[PDB]
């Protein structure tokens, strides 16, 4: 029942997500590899089921077993509506993975410059380091994109 | 043929990965946790 | 892309300091080889 969810929650089938959930299913059902329907509708772009999923009381820091979470996802794949979405129902901005990666490391990392600057507005640690002692700024720098650099001074 | 690979129980798990070591030219064994990041995404498994 | 191919680090100097492939080369998309250029009624052209 919850595996039905997770699959429609991918899918995007906006309709079958709500009578899932009218059954009660397991809105925090993981799948193999630690992902929930929040993941799966924040990975693949799906605004309107992740507020749904969201009002129906989904954890919106629920980590995957290398600990990323939907907002991760949703900075990292430039879902703009969704980082605002997730960051309104208090999602973790500092979250952190297993590397030490933050949803601004990898916003920034493939040059979301909206996203970043969302983030940034939820209180974002700008000096935030990975496993290997990386911010934000060292990423643009290395990357070369000087627009983004600017924001992160 | 001669095929050298991991015993299965070995390569099951992603927390497997960090008990796989590599010389350095110092002479120092380092682990895959020390020089690798790792995250879950989605791809192909049959491209056509 | 030719950003990608221009952060490629070739070395870290002693004092912590990158040296990235686009420090020492310009990074463009450019011909296999410049040997072959046509014109169609003396307008920049190809062709088969």
């Amino acid at each position: 029942l919850g595996k039905k969810l997770l699959e429609a929650a991918r899918a995007g089938r906006d309709d079958e997500v709500r009578i899932l959930m009218a059954n009660g299913a397991d809105v925090n059902a993981a799948d193999v590899v630690g992902w929930t329907p929040l993941h799966l509708a924040a990975y693949w772009g799906h605004l309107e089921i992740v507020e749904v999923l969201l009002k129906n009381g989904a954890d919106v820091n629920a980590y995957d077993t290398l600990g990323s979470t939907p907002l991760h996802l949703a900075a990292h794949f430039g879902h703009l509506e969704i980082v605002e979405v997730l960051l309104k129902n208090g999602a973790d901005v500092n979250a952190k993975d297993d590397n030490g990666i933050t949803p601004l490391h990898l916003a920034a990392n493939r040059g979301h410059l909206e996203i970043v600057e969302v983030l940034l507005k939820y209180g974002a640690d700008v000096n935030a380091q990975d496993k290997f002692g990386k911010t934000a700024f060292d990423i643009s720098i290395n990357n070369g994109n000087e627009d983004l650099a600017e924001i992160l001074q | 043929k001669v095929y050298v690979m991991s015993e299965a129980k070995y390569r099951m798990l992603p927390d497997d990965i960090g008990d796989w070591y590599v010389r350095a030219a110092d002479g120092q064994m380092v682990p895959f946790s020390a020089f690798s990041s790792s995250r879950w995404e989605y791809g192909s498994p049959r491209l056509e | 892309s030719t950003e990608e191919f221009g952060k490629i680090l070739l070395k870290v100097n002693q004092d912590g300091s990158r040296v990235l492939l686009r420090d020492v080369a310009k990074i463009e998309l450019g011909g296999e080889n410049y040997d072959i250029i046509a014109e169609f009624n003396g307008q920049p052209a190809s062709g088969l």
